[PDB]
């Protein structure tokens, strides 16, 4: 069996439900989602950012301690197949956290500029913004810690011990989110020009840096996929 | 649609918008729509704000749904920042042409370069038709028309894509062969040097002087055609002509001023001395965009935004004609919806709780002057 | 010799220099020649320039090839930086003193703190003499008189020799003995302990405190002499008095400018209205150090420089006299080979297209009128 239709999953359902975001804002970006103290903002906007948060916070919860609960205790007794196959599930889970880095820290955020570089913002919580920080941010983040958690709790090379370059990986790019503090208090008190370039920004760049660490991160598991069934063939 | 959210005494004492007028309501695609008015910098600007040495004129819409064809400060195009003196009253108008079909709010706004966007007044203007009949033509000093809808699109889609077929090229030549595991483990097992072989050597020599021979022969070709290119157009523009108001018969000393906490209405005690030869009644209280109106007084035919409009908000205890010489003290209360929904009421979070703002003075024959007043605003609870 | 370099709108738009007179055009040795004249700060001074709030009146002079007596903005001596006001003329006058036997192309300039060289009209002046007897002569309060070409060159040679002297025996003392490799072999193989043994730290004691007590009676010795001395004497000076000019009977709307590309001059349609009591003409256009002159109206006696001089490069499509009260509209053409030899055809490169510069109307009588024009500056090509 060893790589299953997971990956298809993986890729959907960030492609659908980020599609289906779009929509959202492209509908209600103008009418309801200019004006922040409008009765329909709160209708439209606000609460999705009440329910985005509330289901976030649920969902990382219950998948963060699924993927704890049910780690494998006889790490020692594990044959090189099922190491194979745990492996590919890794990889995938990797891949799923590309994929929401991708839609968090490129589309969303540089679609972010847009918005901003077109209207006056009015708020800490333009209907844009709660797209980006508050789902684009959250969701990649529940995505790598759960990637990392995987990892830590099924591949035996990723055991016994936090992998510095994985633990990078999985908590600069969270850094992001509580650098949302210095964006607004960059925005409206320091910087009142609409510049993206400005230094209010740099928050963002050196976190978005540590996700380098995909380097060692991938090389890490490429030793973990090269361990047992490492071959042969490959170096022979 | 960016206001109501900035501070009230700001709103209040930035930039006062007034003889405002649109000269349409409702356009089709393609149709122009003319912005005029005029705009007094206050001259207690506030210390946060960078004085208006470099400022813009612009427009607050929900993106390009027009395109400004025109904009001036006094009567000469400003398409560059401009330098605007505190105190000094300018006139403007803006020309946009209908882009983009539906329901806009359009503000005049003045942006400046250390304080943020200073947001005028805004209207509903009404845009029908389709989005496809739209045309920006222009005419080059080189003697060719060209449409900003589309100029230059083909050419940028094919250069990109050109440039980006490169690099997958490159990379999927790369790719044909075993990529990472097999790789790595040859690299780290003994010495690689087996894995970049010529004619792989040979494939990048080709690329590199390939990227360099293309570019040089598309900089040339991009220089043989279009030989004639300027740099862009920037830097602020001095000299704004300011309009040469005469100056006020009337003068107005404000008593203290306060509003309800909570409430709707503004009130203020104001010693009006009427100065020239003709009785003077008191018209119109202008604020932040809103104005205050005594409906026995003056009434407004601009066409002003209804939200922004208080036809009788303006009640002043005693608005009897004041004869030329003749001093008097009066209670004006500046009542209206607009005091809460556009946040003016929201002075009470500010750091700074004074007002500004515009008195508007009628006579019989229906001159009118106008005078500034400002003052501390002080919140009553109880 | 640095201007021709500039960016052609800038140069144009920051100070123009008029009323400019040279005492002498060929000098000898310790003579004198004076530099006169009125520069006008530009209103529309351009952005990326800093306000003349902090500017030097300098030469521009390939090294002191004359010293600079004494230099005056308005009646009063500027050693210092000055505060400069845009908008304003000011008077100024330079005393140069020969010092060096050659060719020299003397500008006026002014320095601003925050923008550069600002270079006015430069002269040929002519010395002739020797070098060596040149002297420049002061005065102290202390009553002594010293020559400031040689005055403490010998204490300076002195000193300076004294230390070095005292360097170069301390290095030497340590360079008698090998110095790299079998000291570097001692310290590396074992402890070293042996190559620094007294009499060494006593003879580096002694050079220590030799230093310390030779520098305390130097400071002690040069203190009784020169008993009284003053500190560097800095600041930028306020109050400059500008020129207190009359306001202009003439005023001139340019309705476009454009210049051919290539071509060598530039064409500007005016409206002239002239007010006052007197039929006027038009009789110069300066922009950039370049005098356009009208020779059938105004003719330089002046000894302005040559090649910045157009006698006859502007023409005026009807030049004739201009009834007070009258307005006209004129084509007027400013065309010389100053304008390509200065590069004022490189405004195409600039990116700001925009000119100034100032008209000189004269009337019958021969009392002048000086107005000044801005204008956008369109290239034309077909
Ligand atoms: C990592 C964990 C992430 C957790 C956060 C998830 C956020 C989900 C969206 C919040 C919505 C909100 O808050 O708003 C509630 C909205 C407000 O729209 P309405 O006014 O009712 O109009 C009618 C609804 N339309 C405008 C959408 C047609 O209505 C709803 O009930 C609909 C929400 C549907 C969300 C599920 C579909 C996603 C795409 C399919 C692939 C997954
Ligand atoms: C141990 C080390 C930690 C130190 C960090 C503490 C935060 C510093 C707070 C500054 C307050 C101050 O000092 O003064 C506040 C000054 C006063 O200026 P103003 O006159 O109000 O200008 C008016 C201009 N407005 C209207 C736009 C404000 O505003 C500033 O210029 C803010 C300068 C930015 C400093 C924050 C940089 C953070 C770096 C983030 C990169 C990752
Ligand atoms: C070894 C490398 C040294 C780095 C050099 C840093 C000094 C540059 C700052 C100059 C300040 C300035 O002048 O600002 C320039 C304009 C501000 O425009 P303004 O508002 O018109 O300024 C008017 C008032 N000024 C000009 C006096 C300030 O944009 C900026 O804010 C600077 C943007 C910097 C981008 C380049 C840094 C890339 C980030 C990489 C790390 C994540
Ligand atoms: C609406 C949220 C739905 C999330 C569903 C999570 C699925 C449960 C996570 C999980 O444990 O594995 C699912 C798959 C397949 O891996 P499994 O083998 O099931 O994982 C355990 C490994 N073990 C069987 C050997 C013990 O591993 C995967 O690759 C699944 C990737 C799912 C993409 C991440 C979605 C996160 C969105 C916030
Ligand atoms: C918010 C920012 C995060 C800060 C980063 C700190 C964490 C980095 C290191 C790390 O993840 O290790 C913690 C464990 C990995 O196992 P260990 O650290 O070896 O310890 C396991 C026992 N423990 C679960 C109680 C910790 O991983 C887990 O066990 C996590 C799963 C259990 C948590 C589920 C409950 C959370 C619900 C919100
Ligand atoms: C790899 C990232 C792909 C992002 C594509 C995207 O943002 O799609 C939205 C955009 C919306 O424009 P349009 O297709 O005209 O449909 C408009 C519907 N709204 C306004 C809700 C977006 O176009 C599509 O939906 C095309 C489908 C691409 C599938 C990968
Ligand atoms: C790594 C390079 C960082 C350079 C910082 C920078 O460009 O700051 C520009 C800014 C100059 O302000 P300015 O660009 O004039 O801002 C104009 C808009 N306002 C006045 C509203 C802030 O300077 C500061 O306020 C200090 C920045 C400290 C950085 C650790
Ligand atoms: C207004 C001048 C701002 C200068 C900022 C310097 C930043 C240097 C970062 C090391
Ligand atoms: C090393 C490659 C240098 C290429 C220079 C090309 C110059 C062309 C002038 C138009
Ligand atoms: C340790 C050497 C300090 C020297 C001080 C000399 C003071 C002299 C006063 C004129
Ligand atoms: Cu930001
Ligand atoms: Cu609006
Ligand atoms: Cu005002
Ligand atoms: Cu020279
Ligand atoms: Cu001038």
């Amino acid at each position: 069996l060893l790589d299953k239709k997971w990956l298809t999953f993986a890729l959907a359902i960030y492609t659908v439900f980020y599609l289906w975001v779009r929509w959202y804002e492209g509908v209600y970006g103008w009418s309801a989602g200019l004006d922040s103290f409008a009765p329909e903002f709160e209708t439209y906007w606000m609460n999705f950012l009440y329910t985005e948060i509330v289901l976030e916070i649920v969902t990382a919860s219950i998948l963060w301690g699924y993927l704890w609960k049910t780690r494998d205790r006889n790490l020692a007794a594990l044959t090189p197949r099922e190491e194979l196959r745990r492996n590919f599930t890794h990889l995938v889970w990797l891949v799923a956290y590309a994929w929401a880095i991708y839609w968090g820290a490129s589309y969303f955020t540089e679609q972010d500029g847009t918005w901003h570089q077109t209207i006056v913002r009015d708020t800490d919580f333009t209907p844009s913004h709660i797209i980006e920080f508050y789902l684009s941010y959250p969701i990649y983040i529940i995505t790598g810690f759960a990637a990392f958690i995987y990892a830590k709790t099924r591949l035996p090379f990723f055991a016994k011990g936090i992998s510095l370059p994985y633990l990078v990986l999985v908590v600069g790019p969270f850094m992001i989110l509580p650098n949302v503090g210095l964006n607004e208090w960059g925005h409206t008190f320091w910087f009142m020009e609409e510049l993206f370039v400005a230094p209010l920004h740099y928050g963002f760049v050196i976190f978005g840096w540590l996700a380098l660490a995909v380097m060692g991160t991938l090389t890490q598991t490429f030793y973990s996929f090269a361990q047992g069934g490492l071959g042969q063939s490959l170096c022979e | 649609h960016g206001e109501k959210s900035q501070a009230a005494f700001m709103r209040m004492r930035t930039i006062h918008w007034y003889d405002l007028s649109w000269s349409k309501e409702k356009v089709k695609i393609n149709e122009t729509v003319e912005i005029k008015g005029k705009f007094h910098v206050f001259e207690g600007w506030p210390e946060t704000v960078d004085e208006p040495d470099v400022a813009f004129l612009n427009v607050g819409m929900p993106g390009p749904v027009f395109i400004r064809k025109e904009s001036y400060i006094g009567g000469q195009l400003v398409p560059r920042s401009v330098r605007l003196e505190i105190g000094k009253t300018y006139d403007f108008r803006v020309v946009l042409k209908a882009r983009r079909p539906g329901d806009w709010h359009v503000h005049t706004m003045m942006n400046v370069q250390g304080g943020g966007p200073i947001i005028g007044p805004g209207k509903w203007i009404t845009v029908e038709g389709s989005m496809s009949e739209f045309r920006n033509p222009v005419t080059t000093l080189t003697g060719q028309t060209v449409d900003l809808e589309n100029y230059n699109e083909g050419n940028t889609y094919f250069w990109h894509a050109f440039w980006f077929a490169i690099g997958v090229a490159w990379i999927g030549y790369w790719s044909r062969r075993p990529i990472f595991i097999p790789r790595l483990l040859m690299v780290d097992a003994g010495r690689a040097d087996e894995l970049v072989s010529a004619t792989d050597r040979k494939v990048a020599m080709g690329f590199l002087a390939a990227t360099i021979l293309i570019v040089v022969m598309a900089m040339s070709s991009a220089n043989s055609k279009y030989p004639i290119t300027i740099p862009l157009q920037a830097g602020t523009m001095r000299g704004m002509k300011p309009l040469e108001l005469p100056a006020p018969t009337v003068s107005v000393k404000v008593e203290d001023a306060t509003y309800r906490v909570p409430g709707r209405a503004m009130r203020m005690k104001l010693t009006i001395t009427n100065h020239g030869n003709s009785p003077i009644r008191l018209g119109e209280f202008y604020t932040a965009s809103v104005r205050f109106l005594d409906s026995d007084v003056y009434k407004d035919t601009t066409g002003y935004p209804e939200d922004l409009l208080a036809e009788d908000g303006l009640s002043v205890s005693d608005n009897s004609p004041l004869a030329p010489g003749e001093t008097r003290t009066v209670d004006v209360t500046a009542s209206d919806a607009a005091w809460e929904v556009y946040r003016l009421s929201d002075i009470i979070y500010d750091p700074d709780s004074r007002f500004a703002g515009l008195l508007f003075f009628f006579d019989a024959t229906g001159n009118r002057q106008v005078v500034q007043i400002d003052a501390p605003l002080i919140p009553s609870f109880m």
